[PDB]
């Protein structure tokens, strides 16, 4: 028993091993009495290095691998690495395409809100609702198997023509049932926390970061938006027709863990408003509805048409990354997910750089622990909305 | 001054009403019927598209090498030799080793010939790795289908219960997914 | 036995009718209701990881522990016979005398504790004149066997982790020493057949939990926070919990040593704030209005299977209930925790002693004598 | 027949009832009305596994919980 | 529950391959492939589908040709028969080689019959073919199917 | 801070075990061949592995103390017990618990 | 040598428990190890969401009897849910050698069995978890879905229920503890805890 | 040599199943079980039925 007892101030380790849904990363505190002195967080047990494997794959056998950056919204990183072929050759999707490409990443976006707020909740000292979030989920899951073919991750779903498929015989029926079950436990979410003032006690004031420091960190997403930006990439990019609906950016003036939890509560019940104002605007409608009127009204009449199409032109295994850089991006769950693309009319990429949206939110997490205590860093570390994947990649 | 008395008596009373009322709520979450897919005996049925095991067909297969220029890790091991008695391609001990797969079947749509499909399978552990490789007799057999299995009660996950159903154990007798197909809107109009 | 029923003069009497002493007779005797007590408590734990491992299924939607056994009944037996096939550790300078003596100064006076316990008049193993405060005083032996597991190890976190839960549970102490003052204040003594004995008077009127609203309260909230339960215990505080170094048996001795802590309060908030084996009608009230005595032996074991389920059901109501706040209250920090024990279970504890002192100096007839 | 017997009697039934008869009623009860329980019926039946517990642990080990085999007809 | 004596041992000593039909759950056959063991063989455990055309791989050489990642050649291995490499690499004085296929299913009835057939020619090989779903652990001989 | 390369059948651990403890020494390092028994070992290739592996840490002489210079050897060892069990002087064990062939299947020579 | 990596011939182990009371006490010590199981709730990459799938409602992971332990202390079976990194490797073999001696290993996903996605073109991604540990159950998919992670404990179970209690001795380590003197330069600790401190922060 | 041969349009009838109206191509015929391959989709999926509730189509 050689632990000896200084006056200096010690070190945590809080290592690797992480036993909840933390992710892999080291957060070597020092916290001399209670207060978090200094905060040296070690990156890097989840690279497996997507960045050096990318120059050696072509875009339809690189779509397989991006699910696992973000792996919580999967169909985000495609909608980057689609989307960054797609904006060289300039390859234009059909409305139908974009719709479905809308729809998924909505729903991604409430699954990722959900997995945030699984354990946030566990963190925070909730621990009830933490079995009631994976049903939602499962639901989410549900949902993409029928359509994608897996479950949350590895959907071959988007491509540079679009989507790979048109939804199933069933599924605007169960994503509209599931958004109407959907509806009110958002609420009951955000009553848990606001109706209770042991959990606002715990989360006010948590993590300080300002308007202006939150724009020199270069955070973004829920984390922006709760500094009080208006900066979501879906309204500030005019994106893959996301303006053909009406949903209001939440943002939040504190910039603590409350507001970024208001933010993010908020934002699943904007996204289910864009899966309603998409689902009435579908064109065609239903899949079995559009299918059967492009059956009895011949092979002509406007619904063989190209943007009632779920693919633009389905490409070839080899077709070539056109020479020219770009930089793409995506408002994820977590905000601005990019891709800094620099083929060379070649197969393969040249350069493919992956901006992540939560490696720059983890940097400001020493700053964010400076005047505070031990029992609220698993709470600033649950407000980041941190995934070891994206942050290594 | 008693106004930090009555104050803390009172939040004593709330978090105690509180506490009841969240001890009442919790009670109503038991007669809730449970949720829980029971596996071994309870088989949840997965979807049309669920990119399962790959089902290779040795005699629908042309010998190019699509499915390999489209998987992304260039998996699949097919060797052919050229048999200039007929001047065609002649593959051999096509294979698939299904612990490095990661079941995306790149290879199933770049198929020109329509061989390589997916199943429905997933329950593929092994003890040795080394079984995983998967050859063109061993990946050509028929899938395990989870509704001829008697000893599973299978259940349709949330994209097949019909148009108000949220969970598939209620079900009473197979209930379709959630209405009409396009055989009916021609029908129809 | 005709007179009677009583086990322990027929034992003595049929074993000295064998040729054996008077006093070898009463020392062959002495082992049969410490053993009775030990598988009591033995079903106890065994129940109470069940009943953990099954309401916090059904809380949460799902099914518990099946396939071991026809229900789960199987599933705290594994969990404890595999606890004893594991391996040894010995965290890389362990003490290895203080670090197997731990778990063992933790759980031996919570076994200890079982004597106090009644399931009925003289269904005990000692009425012992300072019962509940021999309960509270070797009570107070459990943070040693905690800052003897938290030093024993060569690591940190748990060091801290033995300190902090050697924190918690003498926070504690104190109010349930208070709560349990209340009812020696109206029980004149400290003995629970005395104890119950005011109360299974009247049945249910006369259970203390009428008399002491806020006493059975302050003892409740402290002796949740003596079992390591509730929000005074998903990450951990720190990493670790004082036992994040104990593998086998000795971890097994925690794992026990809790749910046992659980039961034996969850049984002395029974017998104190509520019968201890009353029914809610006196027992001699319904033996005279069927007639018979109240002495002939059909009628005692009637009486005494009766308290016994009357004990029981109390018992698993609490159990229950603690099952049910475990999922029901928010998990609260140590800081939270600690001025729970001290900023309002202790003056909330004194005040009551005080309002019972004056109720019983007031009104003598209704709180004790 | 001597009263002391018939009181070892009614001890040796209450052992045979409370160790086999009314713990496989239990089970029996269990396998039965399960879901159809209301909370305070499963609290009821929760009572009666923690009362009639060494009963159910000497039965455990003969009692087949098990679905049966489909029709697939 | 259940104190299962050594009869399965002489159930494969009659049968020469029995098909078992084990409880879905889990482990509740093992004991059985422990008392197998326990008699002087020397058990296989090794999943089913993964084998395929058990007249190559069984007892013959085959070329296993493994997963070449887009670096690699085709690179053919020549795993040697299994049957007969596990049945001469043993102690002489053993009782003999058991194959447990965990995974009786998705298999067709032509290599069940094989199987039984194999282990009725070479001596001293014997197989428990799991083809499961019973309710309790029951096994029957492989002769009609 | 213990400098260590553990991976499987080698283990490196920079240090001296004492006990059952290694202690983090500056000058040696210590050597565990196969920890977990995948394979056989007869006196004559631990006997080679073992001049191999001071072959090895004598060629590393001058370069720093990282993890990834032992690493290194351990790589260089591990390749080392591969080339030993190719060649057919090292056997599996095949009385062990898993049985997984982490170093490649049996496989005849030619063909 | 004519077969290339060889099995050896073992030396006629047998037990022979012609005893039926030691034979149902070994099925006893077999059902309460298979029916406990214990796992250490451990992550690092994308399957442990699958993992903690089977923790929720929907799939149940405690009706097989396990329940996810904090310490690897208390932990029976490590399920290796993700990519094992050059970085994670050290990390994961000393957690698992930090687990009482009955331990399981599940290779869960095709990052732990062959390192399936990343095992063409990474620098930093260890090809199969069985490079470190010694795995019982393999277990393919990339997300492999609950369902096929409670069959790789099925299996689990199977491969459990067969293990013999004389057969102890199997689980140990068998040291050869080679020693060698060497002459390299120790470097100082580059990692050490000091971020915002260390005086570079302040001023450029 | 009468019974369902591999290589032609099949359509399922068994009304209590998740896989219903979907019209397949037959693919490998062992014991009984029959695997057909539904092109409907982007992935071709193989899912096996029996013969009981099978019956091949005469349009197409
Ligand atoms: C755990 C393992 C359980 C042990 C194996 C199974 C044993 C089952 C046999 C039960 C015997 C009946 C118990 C009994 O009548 O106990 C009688 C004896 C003697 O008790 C006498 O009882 C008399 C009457 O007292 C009672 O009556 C008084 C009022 O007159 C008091 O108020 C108080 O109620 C109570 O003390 C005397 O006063 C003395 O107390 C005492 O001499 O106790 C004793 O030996 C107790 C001996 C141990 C009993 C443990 C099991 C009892 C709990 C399960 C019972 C369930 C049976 C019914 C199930 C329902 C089926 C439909
Ligand atoms: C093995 C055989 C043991 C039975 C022997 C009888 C016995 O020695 O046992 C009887 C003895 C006491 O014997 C009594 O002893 C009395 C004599 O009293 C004297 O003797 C006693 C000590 O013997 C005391 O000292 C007492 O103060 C003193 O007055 C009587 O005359 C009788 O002889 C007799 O009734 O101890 C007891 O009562 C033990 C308590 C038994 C009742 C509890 C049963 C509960 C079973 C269900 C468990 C599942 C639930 C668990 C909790 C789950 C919570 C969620
Ligand atoms: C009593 C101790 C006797 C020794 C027990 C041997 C191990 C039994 C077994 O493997 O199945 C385990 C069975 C449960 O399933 C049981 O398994 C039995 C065997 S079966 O599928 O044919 O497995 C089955 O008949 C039974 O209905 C089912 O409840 O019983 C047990 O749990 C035995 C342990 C209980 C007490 C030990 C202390
Ligand atoms: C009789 C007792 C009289 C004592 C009154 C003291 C009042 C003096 C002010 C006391 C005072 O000011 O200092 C106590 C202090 C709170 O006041 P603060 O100093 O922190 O407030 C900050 C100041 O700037 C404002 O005054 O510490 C606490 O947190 C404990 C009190 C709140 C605890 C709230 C929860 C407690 C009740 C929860 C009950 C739950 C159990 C029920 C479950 C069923
Ligand atoms: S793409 Fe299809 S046809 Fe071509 S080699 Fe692969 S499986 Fe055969
Ligand atoms: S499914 Fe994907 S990973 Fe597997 S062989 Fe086909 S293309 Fe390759
Ligand atoms: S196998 Fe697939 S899902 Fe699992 S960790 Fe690897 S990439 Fe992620």
């Amino acid at each position: 028993p050689k632990i000896e007892t200084r006056t200096e101030p010690m070190v945590i380790n809080m290592g690797p091993h992480h036993p909840s849904m933390h992710g892999v990363l080291r957060l070597m505190v020092t916290l001399d009495g209670e207060d978090v002195i200094d905060c040296e967080p070690v990156i890097g047990y989840l690279h497996r290095g997507m960045e050096k494997i990318a120059e050696n794959r072509t875009n339809i056998m690189f779509i397989p691998y991006v699910s696992r950056w973000d792996y919580a919204a999967g169909m985000f990183n495609e909608a980057v690495t689609v989307n960054a072929p797609e904006k060289l050759a300039g390859i234009p999707v059909p409305k139908r395409a974009s719709y479905i490409r809308v729809i998924m990443l909505e729903l991604n976006r409430i699954a990722n809100h959900l997995l945030w707020l699984g354990p946030f909740l566990a963190d925070v000292g909730a621990q009830t609702p933490f079995f009631y979030i994976f049903r939602e989920r499962e639901y989410i899951y549900d949902l993409f198997e029928a359509a994608t073919g897996m479950r949350f991750i590895n959907n071959n779903y988007f491509r540079i023509g679009g989507v790979a498929a048109d939804l199933t015989y069933g599924w605007v029926t169960k994503c509209r049932d599931f958004c109407d079950y959907f509806l009110p436990k958002v609420d009951e979410y955000e009553r848990l926390i606001t109706n209770n003032p042991i959990f606002v006690r715990r989360l006010q004031g948590v993590g300080k970061i300002s308007r202006e420091e939150a724009i020199n960190w270069g955070l973004s997403g829920p984390m922006l938006r709760a500094s009080g930006v208006k900066w979501d990439l879906r309204k500030v990019d005019h994106y893959e027709c996301y303006d053909d609906f009406d949903w209001d950016v939440p943002v939040a003036t504190e910039g603590d863990c409350l507001a970024r939890y208001i933010v993010r509560i908020q934002e699943m019940r904007e996204s289910v408003k864009i899966i309603r104002q998409a689902l009435d605007g579908l064109p065609g409608g239903p899949y079995e509805n559009l299918e059967a009127k492009r059956m009895l009204e011949g092979a002509k009449s406007e619904w063989n048409g190209f943007d009632y199409q779920y693919i633009g032109k389905k490409l070839s295994p080899t077709f070539k990354i056109p020479k020219g850089e770009h930089y793409v991006r995506v408002e994820s769950g977590k905000g601005e997910l990019g891709i800094y693309l620099i083929g060379d009319d070649n197969v393969f990429p040249w350069r493919w750089k992956i901006r992540p949206p939560d490696f720059n939110n983890l940097q400001v997490l020493p700053q964010l622990l400076k005047g505070m205590k031990v029992a609220d860093i698993v709470a600033i570390l649950g407000s980041i909305d941190v995934i070891m994947g994206s942050v290594d990649r | 001054f008693l106004n930090q008395i009555t104050n803390y008596a009172k939040e004593a009373v709330q978090s105690a009403k509180y506490i009841g009322q969240g001890l009442s709520v919790t009670f109503d979450h038991m007669r809730r019927r449970p949720i829980t897919v029971q596996y071994p005996y309870e088989k949840l049925i997965p979807s049309e598209r669920f990119r399962g095991r790959i089902h290779f067909e040795f005699d629908k297969c042309i010998a190019c090498e699509v499915c390999v220029r489209v998987c992304p890790i260039n998996l699949p091991v097919v060797d052919w030799v050229f048999n200039k008695e007929l001047k065609k391609k002649e593959l051999k001990h096509y294979s698939i080793d299904f612990g490095v797969c990661i079941f995306c079947a790149n290879c199933v749509e770049y198929c020109p010939t329509n061989c390589l499909s997916v199943t429905e399978e997933y329950e593929l552990a092994t003890y040795d790795r080394h079984e995983l490789n998967y050859d063109s007799v061993a990946m050509g057999r028929i899938p395990y289908k989870v509704t001829q299995d008697p000893m599973v009660t299978p259940i349709r996950e949330f994209a097949y219960l019909p148009a108000g159903v949220m969970s598939g154990h209620d079900l009473p007798a197979g209930a379709q997914r959630a209405g009409e197909r396009p055989e009916a809107i021609a029908n129809t109009a | 036995m005709e007179s009677g029923i009583d086990l322990q003069g027929q034992f003595i009497s049929a074993l000295q009718s064998l040729g054996l002493s008077h006093d070898l007779a009463k020392l062959l005797w002495l082992p049969l209701p410490m053993l009775m007590m030990l598988i009591v408590a033995t079903v106890g734990v065994l129940v109470a990881v069940w009943l953990e491992r099954k309401i916090s299924a059904a809380v949460q939607q799902r099914i518990g522990p099946e396939y071991i056994g026809p229900l789960g009944i199987l599933a705290p037996l594994a969990d404890g016979l595999k606890l004893i096939f594991k391996e040894d550790v010995l965290p890389a300078n362990s003490d290895r005398w203080l670090f197997t003596l731990g778990p063992a100064v933790v759980v031996i006076p919570v076994f200890l504790s079982y004597i106090i316990v009644p399931f009925g008049q003289n269904l005990l193993i000692s009425n012992l004149a300072m019962g509940v405060f021999l309960w509270i005083a070797l009570s107070s032996i459990a943070p040693i066997g905690l800052l003897m597991a938290g030093y024993a190890s060569n690591n940190k976190y748990s060091l801290l982790g033995g300190l902090r839960a050697a924190a918690q549970s003498i926070s504690y102490e104190i109010p349930l020493a208070l709560a349990v003052l209340a009812v020696a204040m109206m029980s004149n003594g400290l003995g629970t057949v005395e104890i119950v004995e005011q109360q299974s008077q009247y049945g249910i009127l006369s259970w203390n939990v009428w008399r002491q609203p806020i006493g059975f309260l302050v003892f409740w909230i402290a002796a949740l926070a003596e079992c390591e339960r509730l929000p005074f215990d998903a990450e951990e505080e720190l990493v670790a919990g004082y036992q994040t170094e104990y593998a086998g048996m000795k971890f097994a001795l925690f794992y026990l040593g809790a749910y046992v802590n659980l039961v034996l309060s969850a049984l002395l908030v029974s017998v104190l704030y509520f019968g201890g084996w009353s029914f809610p009608i006196p027992l001699e009230t319904i033996a005279n209005l069927l007639g018979v005595s109240e002495t002939n032996p059909f009628l005692q074991i009637a009486f005494a299977v009766l308290g016994i389920t009357m004990t029981l059901i109390k018992a698993y109501f609490f159990v229950f209930l603690a099952i049910l706040l475990r999922w029901t209250v928010p998990r609260v920090r140590i800081d939270q925790l600690l001025d729970l024990g001290w900023k309002f279970l202790l003056p909330v504890g004194l005040v009551n002693l005080l309002l019972t002192a004056g109720l019983k100096l007031a009104f003598p007839v209704a709180f004790g004598g | 027949v001597s009263t002391e017997l018939l009181v070892l009697g009614v001890y040796g039934a209450l052992a045979g009832l409370y160790l086999l008869v009314v713990p496989a009623i239990v089970y029996a009860y269990l396998n039965a009305r399960w879901y159809v329980a209301s909370s305070f019926e499963r609290a009821f039946m929760y009572f009666l596994v923690t009362f009639f517990f060494p009963g159910l642990l000497l039965l455990a080990p003969f009692i087949n919980f098990r679905p049966q085999p489909r029709s697939l007809n | 529950g259940l104190l299962a004596g050594y009869q399965f041992v002489k159930d494969l000593e009659s049968a020469g391959a029995l098909a078992l039909f084990v409880p879905p759950e889990g482990g509740f056959e093992g004991r059985y492939q422990r008392r197998l063991r326990s008699k002087g063989y020397t058990t296989l455990p090794m999943s089913a589908p993964g084998l395929g055309d058990l007249a190559a791989y069984l007892t013959q050489e085959h070329g296993i040709r493994p997963a070449h990642t887009g670096k690699e050649d085709i690179r053919v291995y020549f795993q040697p028969p299994l049957v007969t490499y596990h049945l001469e690499n043993l102690p002489p004085n053993a009782k003999g080689l058991v194959l447990w296929l965990i995974d009786g299913k998705r298999l067709s009835k032509q290599e069940f019959a094989y199987l039984a057939q194999l282990t009725q020619t070479l001596p001293k090989f014997k197989v428990v073919v799991e083809v499961g779903g019973d309710r309790v652990v029951r096994w029957e001989p492989l002769a009609d199917w | 801070m213990l400098l260590k390369s553990t991976t499987r059948h080698v283990h490196i651990y920079a240090g001296h075990v004492v006990d059952g403890e290694v202690h983090p020494d500056t000058e040696t390092l210590t050597l565990n061949v196969d920890p977990d028994n995948e394979l056989e070992w007869n006196e004559a290739a631990l006997a080679k592995v073992e001049a191999k592996f001071r072959e090895l840490v004598a060629n590393a002489a001058g370069e720093d103390l990282t993890e990834y210079n032992l690493r290194r050897i351990g790589s260089d060892l591990e390749h080392f017990i591969r080339s030993l069990l190719m060649q057919g002087e090292i056997g599996y064990n095949l009385n062990s618990r898993v049985r997984n062939y982490s170093l490649g299947i049996p496989r005849v020579n030619h063909s | 040598p004519a077969i290339l990596n060889p099995i050896a011939r073992p030396e006629v182990p047998q037990e022979l428990a012609e005893n039926i009371i030691l034979t149902s006490l070994n099925d006893v010590y077999d059902w309460a190890r298979l029916s406990s199981l214990w796992p250490l709730m451990y992550g690092t990459a994308c399957c442990f969401i699958e993992f903690a799938a089977m923790i929720g409602s929907r799939f149940d992971f405690d009706r097989f009897g396990l329940v996810p332990r904090n310490s690897p202390r208390q932990a029976d079976l490590i399920i290796t849910s993700g990519t094992i990194t050059m970085k994670m490797a050290p990390a994961l073999v000393r957690l698992y050698e930090q687990m009482p001696s009955p331990k399981y290993v599940i290779a869960m996903g095709a990052c732990t069995i062959t390192g399936g996605m990343f095992s063409s073109d990474s620098y930093s991604a260890v090809r199969g978890v069985d490079k470190l540990i010694p795995v019982d159950v393999y277990l393919p998919g990339c997300p492999p879905r609950p369902e096929a992670i409670m069959d790789a404990i099925v299996k689990l179970r199977k491969k459990i229920a067969n293990e013999h209690i004389n057969e102890r001795g199997n689980l140990a380590q068998t040291h050869r503890l080679f020693t060698a003197k060497h002459k390299m330069k120790p470097v100082p600790p580059i990692l050490t805890g000091q971020y915002l401190n260390a005086p570079s922060r302040q001023a450029p | 040599i009468m019974t369902i041969l591999p290589g032609m349009t099949v359509k399922v009838t068994n009304p209590n199943d998740t896989y219903y109206q979907f019209q397949g191509i037959v693919q490998r015929i062992t014991d009984g079980k029959v695997a057909v391959l539904f092109e409907g989709g982007n992935w071709d999926k193989l899912v096996t039925f029996q013969a009981s509730e099978l019956e091949p189509v005469v349009v197409t």
